[PDB]
């Protein structure tokens, strides 16, 4: 994907200033998942 | 066209037509490749 | 036509000049007057380059623009970057910091106290968006 | 006498910079594999 | 009520812009009413 | 039928003087308000 | 297609009409997107 991939690039930039990606550019933000990927593993490990 | 003539040379001429193209911009903004959309059914697929 | 000198109500010549406005790939040749201001970097500001207006943070960029190319665009078909009309310098435009605001509160029956969540923003900016510097000290406590 | 003008004749459609993107446009170009 | 000129009458209306419409009198976009105009040449047009 | 075309470019434009002229009976713009015109910058302006 | 352009381009009385076109359309697009998501989300939740 064009936009989504572009968004990921946004996360990459340390140097850029005033870079709040949530904004993409037009109000489209991505909320993070409640259960973090690390956490998801623990469930599965437990489930395992 | 009398008298002496210049050394061997060849030049070509072709005609432009309104066609659609998909241009590939590299990281630099350099156009590496392209697809003639109308050229063939395979090329049309690339277009969509 | 003829346009009888004195006679025409409808009959008189209306010299009509029509201005057609064309914008192209190219840089603007005809532009509005006076106001080349000092460019400021790394700060949320409103900007107008050759009529292109928007808000964002202007930072020096490392894009390899070709000498002909005036400016670039993102996938969005929105201005990714511009080069100053005054100085041949390349600037990437990143829109100024913003994000959702959510209030984390316990039940109102329980208490009035609250905690505010600023979505996807570094803590540094909270004073910036707010313009905490302007506000009264009562407000400032919240900033940081 | 004709020769195969395989791919040539592509040029930047506009003055606008773009990077790492596949963009489609319509202009007058040399159709691929046309006789020259 | 006004003294406006004949060609001007068009301007007393919602969207318009013009000399009177800008500086002299401004009807709102939302205007709810009527504009009644009748030329009174007799009342106020003296020689000179 | 013969209508003349003139090309205008490479300058700065003061259109407000044109707008603030009593001299023009009709000054209608489709797309620009006559005011705020000073804010625009264009590649080529053609006058007929 | 640009809001800032329209704002810079037209006075409010006229601009309101043009912007309105975008709002009805854009909102409708957004409306379209949401409906798709709800349906799609249902499919995923069905899978969940």
């Amino acid at each position: 994907a064009g936009f989504i991939k572009q968004y990921g690039d946004c996360l990459g930039d340390i140097a850029a200033r005033d870079l709040i990606c949530a904004q993409k550019f037009n109000g489209l933000t991505v909320l993070p998942p409640l259960l973090t990927d690390e956490m998801i593993a623990q469930y599965t490990s437990a489930l395992l | 066209s009398s008298g002496w003539t210049a050394g061997a040379a060849a030049y070509y001429v072709g005609y432009l037509q309104p066609r659609t193209f998909l241009l590939k911009y590299n990281e630099n903004g350099t156009i590496t490749d392209a697809v003639d959309c109308a050229l063939d059914p395979l090329s049309e697929t690339k277009c969509t | 036509y003829g346009f009888q000198p004195t006679n025409g109500v409808g009959y008189q010549p209306y010299r009509v000049v029509v201005l057609s406005f064309e914008l192209l790939h190219a840089p603007a040749t005809v532009c509005g007057p006076k106001k080349s201001t000092n460019l400021v970097k790394n700060k949320c500001v409103n900007f107008n380059f050759n009529g292109l207006t928007g808000t964002g943070v202007l930072t020096e960029s490392n894009k390899k623009f070709l000498p002909f190319q005036q400016f670039g665009r993102d996938i969005a078909d929105t201005t990714d970057a511009v080069r100053d009309p005054q100085t041949l310098e390349i600037l990437d435009i990143t829109p100024c910091s913003f994000g959702g605001v959510s209030v984390i509160t316990p039940g109102t029956n329980t208490s009035n106290q609250v905690a505010v969540l600023y979505q996807g923003v570094n803590c540094t900016e909270v004073p910036v968006a707010i313009h905490a510097d302007q506000l009264t000290p009562t407000w400032r406590v919240y900033s940081t | 006498a004709y020769t195969n003008s395989f791919t040539r004749g592509v040029y930047y459609p506009d003055k606008v910079f773009r990077s790492s993107v596949l963009h489609s446009t319509q202009d007058l170009f040399l159709p691929f594999f046309s006789n020259v | 009520s006004f003294v406006i000129r004949g060609d001007e009458v068009r301007q007393i209306a919602p969207g318009q812009t013009g000399k009177i419409a800008d500086y002299n009198y401004k009807l709102p976009d939302d205007f709810t009413g009527c504009v009644i105009a009748w030329n009174s040449n007799n009342l106020d047009s003296k020689v000179g | 039928y013969a209508w003349n075309r003139k090309r205008i470019s490479n300058c700065v434009a003061d259109y407000s003087v044109l707008y603030n002229s009593a001299s023009f009976s009709t000054f209608k713009c489709y797309g620009v308000s006559p005011t705020k015109l000073n804010d625009l910058c264009f590649t080529n302006v053609y006058a007929d | 297609s640009v809001l800032n352009d329209i704002l810079s381009r037209l006075d409010p009385p006229e601009a309101e009409v043009q912007i309105d076109r975008l709002i009805t359309g854009r909102l409708q697009s957004l409306q379209t997107y949401v409906t798709q998501q709800l349906i799609r989300a249902a499919e995923i939740r069905a899978s969940a």
